[PDB]
């Protein structure tokens, strides 16, 4: 897939400063960053905060945050970016994004891909993703698959 | 040591109870639980003459702690010294407890301003004195333990039985009513503090206006019920007016202290009058003829030459006087507390100030505006 | 209009000769001032319409609004 | 084995004031520390510990950093001359272990409550579920006084510890042989 001139962003991610917040044990925060039937499920409520630091300064374009047909899909993300430290639920919900992203249901969906402002994300070191809903107003949410797509700025 | 606790554990009110927690609170080694605990016991109502045992017992308590703050440890000697009530083991106790804490903390304060305490009754200045100096010159970097400046109170209040302490005891009964902000002290207590604070400041020669005296809460709220005379007086001088009579019923309301210095009293409230002239007109008319100051303050006009005199001398006032002319010009640097109407109406003269300043900065505004671009 | 910054000093006192204890910042004069190669670099930075250091009547009568 | 940052919580209040151990309770709460920073650095090298009091103020006397001399010889000079003040200290070193260097730590504090804690079960409850959102390991560990794993920690605990949740071990500490060994027992084999 992904559009001419740009890559996937996951052999730039950096595993010191991934970190997701509310997760259950059993579905591990790997499960969603892999392109697998395996799904990150929130443990707390449907909200959830997860934080990804990349290498090197990077350029975004686009997402493919998608999760199960089921209803327990992201519907509302705030994107922060640069973040000098760990985010708060608190604040996320206080904070001003951004980029506020209402997810429609098509982007769920496996050929669901969700385009981003780039003009706010060129100097992107770490993403954090607050998923505050879900589209079934489960108790819980799942993601199948999150990922990036963009290009380094070449440091 | 237990053994000295259960073969004493009688001889106390409620003895049962309080003596198997001492017990079960020493065996267990417990230490802050127990300081408090024995603050409580000494505390309760009772004499307590059981002095040698338990003087032994915070013998054990303290030497087996180590550790535990010197403030319950001197505060429950304290008790201990007021009971027992001898004077020169006292001293000697005091200089041991001394000795033992010598911890940076407001334990040697505490022993020095008991020792002081203890001196006042006898040579009230070659021991005292020099104590009280001692303790405010090495008072520092302690505000917020807010006991250790009310005994430093005790000392400098208790030592008012002399005449400078008639000014610096009033200005330090006051720093005392601050520093213990919470009141929690008996009416009938509290009634006599204020009384001799009105005393104090009355009598007071460096305290002429002196307000925050009459707001204080610890005067006003409870002197209204009995001595109500007191609170007259003080109406009557922080108002400036001389109220002949209802001051002379006070004067000798109360015989002592009063009709000893009643011309002094007369004098600072004739001083206090002269404000009040000086405070009733708001500068429209600055000018006072002597005939306003002889009528008001209820003095032959010969005398306002003295009065206005000793005012200027004193700082309160900064104006002049034409004699020929009879008038006294008037910028004074005395201020009061502004019962609220008149913070209204200083309010409204506020207004009065910035519209005037609001208009014309409009005028030039538009006046201007060429050249302003 | 004129706040660019205010000094505060923590002081030991409770809160005044006969009130309960506090902490009470207080406030300090406070200028703005520049030691040489900085009031340059200022100045560059600066040289819009703005500054006309010699005052002229005009800016006089606007220092008076 | 598991990148961890921890904000080990010392106790200096006037509940300390105690000879429940033998020296000291304080002295026994510091040598806890001690062998249990040790147990953690020495467990993973890269680990990060940092040191939180609690007495009237909650000060952050040493952060994360692996050294463990340095917090070491910030215990000692402690004087447990205070008040704890529980809810403040557990929310100061939550939002220090948000400070973390490394955001794969997984973040944990050791908690050493030895004065009954002074609070409304609302807050405790709260807190615990706030924690608990935060994904943090708190681990509390009574000490001092006899109302052992009152029912403030208990609730506090387990709506942490919601269907097996971190591991908020509530482990208990005898009055008497508080020894470092009954100290890390339970602690090092399971928080």
């Amino acid at each position: 897939d992904i559009p001419k001139g740009y890559m996937d962003l996951m052999p730039f991610i950096n595993k010191a400063g991934c970190e997701c917040l509310n997760e259950s044990d059993e579905h591990g925060f790997d499960n969603c960053l892999r392109k697998d039937t395996t799904f990150l499920e929130s443990d707390c409520d449907e909200q959830l905060l997860i934080t990804v630091a990349f290498n090197q300064p990077v350029k975004l374009y686009s997402m493919k945050f998608q999760g199960p047909d089921n209803g327990q899909g992201p519907k509302y993300v705030k994107i922060f970016i640069n973040l000098p430290r760990s985010m708060d639920f608190e604040e996320a919900e206080r904070s001003e994004p951004t980029q506020a992203l209402e997810l429609t249901e098509d982007d769920i969906k496996e050929d669901g891909i969700v385009p981003l402002r780039y003009v706010k994300f060129q100097n992107v070191n770490s993403v954090t993703i607050f998923v505050q809903s879900n589209q079934g107003e489960e108790e819980t949410t799942r993601i199948s698959y999150f990922t990036f797509i963009g290009t380094p700025v070449q440091a | 040591v237990p053994g000295f606790l259960q073969q004493s554990q009688n001889s106390g009110p409620g003895q049962p109870a309080v003596w198997h927690r001492l017990e079960e609170l020493y065996t267990k080694k417990l230490w802050h639980q127990l300081t408090l605990q024995v603050l409580d016991f000494v505390q309760d109502p009772c004499f307590a003459q059981g002095d040698g045992l338990i003087k032994l017992y915070e013998n054990f308590i303290s030497e087996f702690e180590h550790r535990v703050n010197p403030l319950s440890l001197v505060e429950i000697i304290l008790h201990v010294v007021r009971q027992m009530t001898d004077p020169n083991v006292a001293l000697t106790f005091l200089e041991k407890t001394r000795e033992k804490v010598k911890s940076s903390d407001e334990a040697v304060i505490l022993c020095k301003t008991a020792i002081g305490a203890l001196k006042l009754n006898i040579g009230d200045l070659q021991v005292t004195k020099e104590t009280i100096e001692d303790v405010e010159e090495m008072l520092n970097n302690l505000p917020g333990v807010t006991s250790v400046h009310s005994r430093f109170y005790d000392l400098s209040s208790k030592y008012y039985q002399t005449i400078g302490n008639h000014a610096s005891y009033y200005k330090d009964a006051l720093r005392f009513l601050g520093c213990v902000d919470i009141k929690d002290l008996p009416v009938s207590e509290q009634q006599e503090r204020a009384f001799t604070l009105g005393l104090a400041g009355l009598l007071g020669e460096g305290v002429f206006n002196f307000g925050e005296l009459l707001m204080h809460p610890v005067l006003e709220s409870l002197r209204n019920t009995d001595r109500q005379w007191l609170i007259d007086t003080l109406y009557a001088f922080n108002s400036g007016n001389v109220e002949r009579f209802q001051t002379l019923k006070t004067a000798w309301g109360q015989q002592p202290d009063l009709a000893a210095n009643e011309a002094q009293l007369l004098r600072k409230i004739q001083l206090l009058c002269l404000m009040e002239m000086t405070f009733t007109r708001p500068a429209n008319h600055r000018q006072l003829t002597f005939e306003e100051i002889a009528k008001s303050a209820k003095i032959t006009v010969n005398e306002v030459e003295l009065l206005v005199m000793k005012a200027l001398s004193v700082g309160l006032v900064k104006g002049s006087i034409d004699e020929v002319d009879k008038r006294v010009h008037m910028t004074w640097v005395q201020p009061r507390v502004l019962d609220l109407q008149q913070i209204k109406g200083m309010k409204d003269r506020l207004e009065f100030w910035c519209t005037d300043v609001k208009s014309m900065e409009m005028l030039v505004e538009h006046q201007a505006h060429d050249i302003l671009t | 209009l004129g706040l660019p910054t205010e000094a505060y000093i923590s002081v030991e006192e409770v809160h005044d000769d006969g009130t309960p204890t506090s902490k009470t910042f207080e406030h300090v004069t406070s200028e703005i001032g520049a030691e040489e190669a900085e009031e340059v670099g200022v100045e560059h930075l600066l040289r819009d319409i703005k500054d006309t250091t010699v005052g002229t009547l005009s800016q006089r009568i606007t220092n008076q609004v | 084995m598991v990148l961890e940052s921890t904000m080990v919580c010392v106790d200096n209040s006037e509940y300390m004031r105690n000879g429940d151990f033998l020296p000291t309770r304080l002295q026994a709460q510091q040598d806890a520390v001690n062998i249990v920073c040790h147990s953690k650095t020495r467990s993973n090298p890269e680990n990060n510990v940092g040191l939180i009091t609690l007495a009237n103020d909650c000060e952050v006397l040493t952060t994360l950093t692996p050294d463990t001399g340095r917090i070491l010889s910030k215990l000692h000079t402690v004087q447990p001359k205070g008040k704890i003040t529980f809810c403040t200290g557990i929310r100061v070193a939550h939002l220090a272990l948000k400070h973390r260097q490394g955001k794969n730590h997984k973040m944990r504090i050791i908690a050493f409550v030895g004065s009954p804690v002074e609070d409304n079960e609302k807050d405790l409850v709260k807190l615990a579920k706030r924690l608990k959102k935060e994904k943090v390991n708190v681990d509390i560990i009574n000490f001092g006084e006899e109302e052992v794993n009152t029912e403030k920690l208990t609730a506090f605990v387990n709506t942490l510890n919601g269907k097996d949740g971190t591991g908020s071990h509530l482990v208990t500490v005898p009055p008497g042989p508080s020894l470092a060994d009954a100290l890390i027992s339970s602690p090092i084999l399971a928080g």
